């Protein structure tokens, strides 16, 4: 869930 | 009329360096190329991953952002993604070609946009365009806009709304004294930025209703555009 935008989110 | 405080520019210097960081090209009218209904659909969908990390990348250097917790910058980001990327396009329109440039590199008509997917919200990307020509945004005011976008305390779910409204609040004075300081020659100046505020929110809203119309398999849209809708 929203793993790609979250791994971009953090570094 | 109000002009930015010393912290006012600080913070204007620092939203402002983010956006231009993180633009497109800044030539784009000369490494501008011209393009000659699920065919124009990837061949769009397929240039929107770089344009939605550009966002991301705006909203990283903003140390304001980075305080929220990741379940907070993932609401705002999906929030303001669309928004950001058609302000990013119509401050791009070119009256004469009648195109605007996404990626800084690929100058689409009105009917391309329209063909690709957009629907009747290109014709609002373009409108906007249209009537951003004679306010003349700078780079600063487009990166407070911006900065104003992604700080919306309204976006659903999220945990830290006050914080998020006292940040948004700190753009709109900075910006709003920033505005008073260029001494634009558009009258009530402010006020009608505000109602473009509202066009772009209006925006960002449409395109993320034609999304939960086409479910047309969710695997031929790239993995970026379906996280943030
Ligand atoms: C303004 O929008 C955009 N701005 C910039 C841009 O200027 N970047 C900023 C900068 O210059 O730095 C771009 O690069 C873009 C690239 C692709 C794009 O593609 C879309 C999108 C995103 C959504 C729709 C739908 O309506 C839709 C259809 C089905 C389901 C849901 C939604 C259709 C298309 C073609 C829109 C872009």
């Amino acid at each position: 869930e929203n793993a790609l935008l979250r791994y971009l989110l953090d570094k | 009329k109000p002009e930015p405080t010393d912290e006012e520019w600080e913070l204007i210097k620092t939203v402002t360096e983010a956006h231009v960081a993180t633009n497109a090209q800044g030539h784009w009218k000369q490494k501008r190329k011209f393009l000659p209904d699920l065919e124009a659909f990837s061949h769009f969908t397929k240039i929107i991953t770089p344009a939605i990390t550009r966002v991301v990348d705006f909203a990283k250097k903003l140390p304001m952002f980075c305080e929220l917790p990741c379940e907070d910058q993932i609401i705002l980001l999906k929030g303001c993604c669309m928004e950001i990327m058609s302000l990013r396009a119509a401050v791009r329109y070119d009256p004469e070609s009648e195109t605007l440039t996404l990626n800084g590199e690929m100058a689409v008509t009105r009917g391309q946009l329209k063909n690709g997917g957009l629907g009747v919200v290109s014709d609002a990307i373009f409108d906007l365009g249209m009537s951003l020509s004679s306010f003349n945004l700078d780079d600063t005011e487009v990166a407070l806009l911006q900065a104003v976008l992604l700080m919306s305390s309204d976006r659903p779910g999220l945990a830290c709304v006050e914080r998020i409204e006292k940040y948004q609040d700190s753009f709109l004075l900075a910006f709003e004294h920033y505005i008073n300081y260029r001494k634009h020659h558009v009258t009530h100046f402010w006020p009608k930025l505000l109602m473009k505020v509202t066009d772009l929110r209006m925006i960002g809203a449409c395109h993320a209703s034609r999304f939960l119309h086409m479910k047309c398999p969710t695997e031929l849209f790239p993995p970026l555009f379906l996280e943030v809708f």
